[PDB]
């Protein structure tokens, strides 16, 4: 929140469970997306695939974003955005110092 | 319930001088501090509950004083 | 579950950045704009950490609007910021141009 | 903005910590209602007051409701009642003031109202935050003044006998950092005119 | 400064008694007054500011040798700080007292024949605040009871009517009217909180900013300065 | 020849000289800012069924509590700000507020006298002059837009010279018909409707031919440094109502129809400069008095 | 010998470079000594106004 | 901005303020009238002893 | 300044120094700029899409 420049990254298992879909949906939730990065959003689009919609990650390679959120409007899943932080305008008080 | 008032708090008193010449009436409502820089409504309010515990008319009544009375 | 925590608990996540960004000088802040990085999380972590989201109270730390302890550790950037040029000036005249 | 989060989350622990204190405020039916998922009492309740911040629910006005408007209304209109004022004057002995003469005190401190002009000319006022941080006030109450821009608490003690009218303590303090008025209280006596030893008190 | 700071009748009084009229008078020769000049304020236009040089804009400024000269040298100070340039006036009324030139037979100087409606438009008096406005009645009319012209003074007030509203309430030769004023006289004095160290426009406005700005390191600083002069001389 | 001017623009009454340092500037900006409140405070004592918002306003601005058989006259400051008024409309007024209760009014608030920090456009048309040859009638009419109306009973056309003063920053010169108008030693253009002018840069000629009469209506904008709580909407009110109430009647005085041809016509006096100062103070002094006296009329 | 300004002034035998030395480290302590009165204004312009 | 700032200051009696042209204060004003009153006898003298 | 500084911060996208005059850096200078080109059709429209 602080450094906009750093990222958020996550590594699944080959055969994703309940718990990784569940870690992916927190992250597109409540991260900024400015943190979570295009190629992060494909992968963590992807995993979800794999579970909700019976296929593997060999399949769903080569597949851009669209055609991964297609699959997954389809199925029923609507959890397949990105969402943007609000900036918090922050002032610290001179004292003796000049301020920022 | 509804709670029965028998006496009217008239809150007066009567002060005169030793040799008569001045006297004087006199409510008294009691003393409540007041504090500065902040606002003056919010500190009447807690006063108010306070001075209509004073008076009784906090919770509902109804006033007899009809038999307070002589010939 | 989550969303509920999330929104409960999101005050004192957004006072605790802020209390945390005014302990940084501005040349700090400044330099550190420059580096950049991704930091990985284990799934099981990020959604324990949504779960089970603890309540930063932060009540006791603010005597009406002022923070005594970040005020008071910023200030002693300051006293750096004095001895970082005293030392500098101190070498360069004991010492002259240096050669290998 | 960072400030206005901050003032907001401090104010609503404070909130909760008096509403909770003591008797708590709210009844234990809506605190089961607010339990139910498993979050504590102080804390299903603080999250419900946030989300109400802003509503247009209409809320009937309750007859306790009028009875406490109406008496803070009579506390901020009738100041005198209760034992407090919005200015006080301090002048010198040897500059006559109009003051109330109808209950025979012996130098009544009471005026019916504050001077406008004494001597043709207007009485300066003087806010007390700025009373407070002047260094020359000893040259300022030689002509005297007005206080005002702040709430004086004073007591008076009606004395049947006759004597000097004077205050408890002394009018003012002066310290390094900053001045101050004492606390107010008065011993007003009542008056024989042809008293020749208290006159010249 | 000092003379500005004074805030009562008693006050104001009391420092004239002491005073000199050395204090009143200056020895630099300054500029004619009555000029439309063309001054530099770089805080708000680029061009030039016009204005007009006065006796009361606190710089001293060429005056005559006649009885007007003095007494106007002696109003601009009360009510300005500063007197103006009046050549070679002699030792024996510099050691006077100015309320002695004012109040007083024995100075040698006839105050009679002196018009106040010239002495008020020399002066201008149409460009002074009310606090000013009020020094100058306070001179004019000890330097009426003195000479025995109260009538005179009286008719100057009626033609006025705006100097009449703010005329002084004492009697110069009654001390119970001095004691009971209440007028407020103080041009300069420690302000709360503080003011901004920015120049304004007119030479009045500028000058008397710069006397209020400087008053607070006058009062600190001026017991020391001034007592290491005083150590081991005469006053006059 | 026969010289032609603007009313507005003749004779400018000297303006006061009273209550411009920085601690008067500070009391006129703490007025017009608790005058506001005190509007904002009445709107919100209606919506909320209460008269809590208003009496905490009127605490503030009047040093008292409202009573419902005493009238609200606004207090010390209420009768601080009419003086004023008058002071600086002409150097003849009393000016007898003293300094002790400026400073003491100026503590209420904690806002900088700053008069240069904005600006404002005044759309008043000043027509200094319009010089005109013999058997030429020309009539100027009006100050926002000037319609200057000529026709010549002579043989041949006539050369008209307009002067727009050295304040204005654009004039835009709209004619019934078209015209050709050049500046002084230039070649004549081409016979158009419209003339955008800087009026810096010299007097101008207009050619005026034998026949129906030309009339020319002349728009200027001139930009007047002013504060930032400035606004014309209020200032234009407050002048009217203090004409109104009597606030300018002093002897030896002109009258304006609104503040912006008082700003101008002072502007274009011989030291023009030293009056738009006091001028613009003025003005914001009667957005206080405007907003002051909707919420407490008499 | 006493100065104008009530300082002491000792004249002395004393070497070329010790006399310069020390006479130059004594002037450059001493532009940093000042008034209570000027630091008082020094500290009130970095305060704010009130 | 630290080293103007000081030498501003310094100059001025007021520190360099923010939406405000920085010209010097009173010393640059009293400085400019001066030199104008140096040319010639014409030209005013405005600024004060104090 | 605070308030004043934030705002200017967010139209600018930079915090002013005390010397450089602030007139809104690139916000302002396309916006003086497209205003041009809306007017006629002779204006170099010469501001980029990125």
């Amino acid at each position: 929140c602080m450094f906009k420049q750093f990222r958020i990254g996550m590594t699944y298992a080959l055969d994703p469970n309940i718990m990784d879909v569940a870690a992916a949906t927190c992250m597109l939730l409540f991260r900024p997306a400015q943190s979570i990065s295009d190629e992060q959003y494909r992968y963590c689009l992807q995993t979800m695939a794999v579970f909700l919609t019976n296929t593997t990650y060999d399949i769903v390679n080569n597949d851009t974003i669209d055609v991964l959120k297609m699959k997954l409007r389809n199925q029923g899943w609507p959890f397949v955005e990105r969402y943007n932080a609000v900036e918090i305008d922050m002032s610290v008080e001179p004292l003796r110092s000049p301020g920022q | 319930e509804l709670i029965k008032v028998p006496t009217i708090p008239h809150n007066l008193v009567l002060i005169q001088s030793d040799n008569g010449k001045h006297a004087l009436i006199k409510e008294d409502l009691g003393q409540w501090p007041v504090e500065t820089g902040i606002s003056l409504v919010n500190q009447a309010g807690v006063f108010a509950v306070q001075l209509a515990n004073k008076l009784g008319i906090d919770k509902p009544f109804v006033l007899d004083a009809g038999s307070n009375y002589f010939t | 579950a989550c969303r509920d925590k999330t929104s409960a608990n999101w005050r004192g996540y957004s006072v605790l950045v802020s209390r945390y960004r005014s302990l940084i000088p501005n040349e700090l802040f400044e330099s550190l704009r420059n580096i950049s990085g991704e930091y990985n999380i284990n799934p099981q972590d990020e959604h324990s950490f949504f779960f089970a989201l603890a309540q930063i109270n932060a009540d006791d730390e603010f005597i009406g609007a002022i923070d005594k302890e970040s005020a008071e550790y910023l200030d002693e950037y300051a006293t750096l910021a004095r001895d970082i040029s005293n030392s500098l000036t101190l070498v360069k005249a004991a010492f002259g141009p240096l050669e290998r | 903005t960072s400030g206005s989060i901050i003032n907001h989350a401090n104010n609503l622990n404070k909130v909760i910590n008096h509403v909770f204190a003591d008797k708590p405020l709210i009844s234990e039916t809506m605190l089961k209602i607010l339990t139910i998922d498993g979050t504590t009492g102080k804390d299903g309740y603080r999250n419900w007051l946030d989300k109400l911040v802003g509503h247009n629910y209409p809320v009937y006005v309750e007859p306790v409701v009028n009875i406490m408007n109406f008496i803070s209304a009579r506390f901020v209109a009738d100041s005198s009642y209760f034992g407090y004022t919005n200015e006080i004057m301090i002048m010198p002995n040897h500059i006559n003031v109009p003051v109330d003469d109808r209950f025979g005190f012996r130098d009544s401190p009471f005026c019916t109202s504050l001077p406008r002009t004494i001597m043709g000319n207007d009485v300066r006022r003087i806010s007390y935050n700025v009373f407070s941080m002047m260094e020359d006030i000893d040259d300022v109450i030689s002509e005297g003044f007005i206080l005002y821009d702040a709430y004086f608490n004073f007591s008076y003690d009606i004395m049947t006998t006759d004597g000097v009218t004077r205050l408890k303590e002394d009018i003012l303090i002066v310290t390094d950092t900053g001045n101050d008025i004492k606390p107010i209280h008065f011993y007003i006596y009542f008056e024989n005119r042809n008293d020749k030893k208290l006159r010249y008190e | 400064m000092d003379v500005l700071s004074k805030g009562s009748l008693k006050e104001l009084l009391a420092h004239l008694e002491k005073t000199p009229l050395e204090e009143a008078i200056s020895y630099r020769i300054g500029t004619v007054p009555y000029q439309n000049v063309l001054i530099s304020r770089n805080e708000y236009y680029n061009q030039l500011y016009p204005d007009t040089t006065s006796l009361i804009d606190g710089v001293s400024r060429e005056g005559q040798r006649n009885v007007n000269g003095l007494i106007m040298s002696i109003i601009s100070y009360v009510v300005s700080g500063s007197g103006h340039y009046i050549p070679n006036i002699g030792f024996m009324l510099l050691r006077r007292s100015i309320l002695d030139i004012l109040t007083k037979h024995d100075t040698g100087l006839v105050t009679n024949n002196l018009n106040y409606g010239i002495i008020a438009r020399n002066l201008t008096v149409s460009k002074m605040n009310c606090e000013q406005r009020k020094r100058m009645l306070i001179c004019f009319k000890l330097l009426a009871y003195k000479d025995g012209n109260q009538n005179d003074y009286e008719i100057y007030l009626n033609q006025n009517i705006p100097l009449k509203q703010i005329a002084p309430n004492f009697i110069p030769g009654d001390m119970r009217t001095v004691i009971h004023n209440q007028d407020q006289l103080a041009i300069v004095g420690i302000p709360a909180y503080r003011l901004t160290q920015s120049t304004e426009l007119s030479i009045r406005d500028d000058n008397a900013k710069s006397y209020k700005l400087g008053y607070v390191d006058w009062y600190n600083s001026n017991s020391f300065l001034r007592e290491r002069s005083e150590f081991n001389l005469i006053r006059l | 020849a026969n010289r032609a001017t603007s009313a507005f623009l003749d004779n400018p009454h000297p303006v006061g000289v009273n209550y411009v340092d920085e601690g008067s500037r500070q009391f006129v900006a703490v007025a017009e800012l608790l005058a506001s409140k005190l509007i904002d405070s009445s709107r919100e004592s209606d919506e909320s069924n209460s008269d809590v918002p208003f009496v905490q306003a009127y605490s503030k601005f009047a040093d008292d509590n409202p009573r419902h058989l005493r009238v609200k006259t606004g207090g010390k400051m209420a009768n601080a700000l009419t003086n004023v008024i008058r002071s600086y409309y002409s150097i003849n007024a009393p000016a007898i507020v003293p300094q002790v209760e400026i400073d003491r009014l100026a503590s209420k608030a904690t806002v900088s006298g700053d008069m240069y920090n904005s600006y404002a456009i005044f759309n008043s048309v000043p027509i200094v002059e319009v010089l005109s040859p013999a058997r030429t009638t020309v009539s100027i009419v009006g100050s926002d837009r000037a319609d200057v109306t000529m026709l010549n009973t002579g043989a041949g056309a006539a050369n008209i010279t307009f002067n727009f003063g050295q304040i204005a920053e654009t004039v835009i010169l709209k004619g019934s018909v078209p015209f050709q108008l050049a500046r002084l030693n230039q070649p004549m253009p081409a016979a158009r409707f419209t003339y955008k002018l800087r009026p810096l840069d010299g007097p101008f000629i207009v050619v005026l031919p034998v026949g129906n009469p030309l009339v020319i209506s002349a728009t200027a904008a001139t930009r007047i440094q002013v504060p930032l709580a400035f606004n014309k909407a209020l200032v234009e009110s407050g002048f009217q109502t203090a004409m109104n109430d009597g606030l300018f009647d002093i002897q030896n005085v002109n009258y304006y129809s609104s503040f912006d041809e008082f700003i101008i016509s002072q502007y274009h006096a011989q030291d023009g400069i030293n009056r738009v100062s006091t001028c613009v103070i003025l003005g914001l002094a009667l957005q206080a008095y405007d907003q002051m006296r909707r919420a407490l009329p008499v | 010998y006493p100065d104008a300004d009530g300082n002491d002034v000792s004249i002395i035998f004393s070497g070329a470079m010790s006399h310069a030395i020390f006479t130059y480290a004594q002037s450059q302590w001493n532009k940093n000594i000042i008034k209570l009165d000027d630091y008082i204004r020094e500290i009130t312009l970095t305060v704010p106004k009130q």
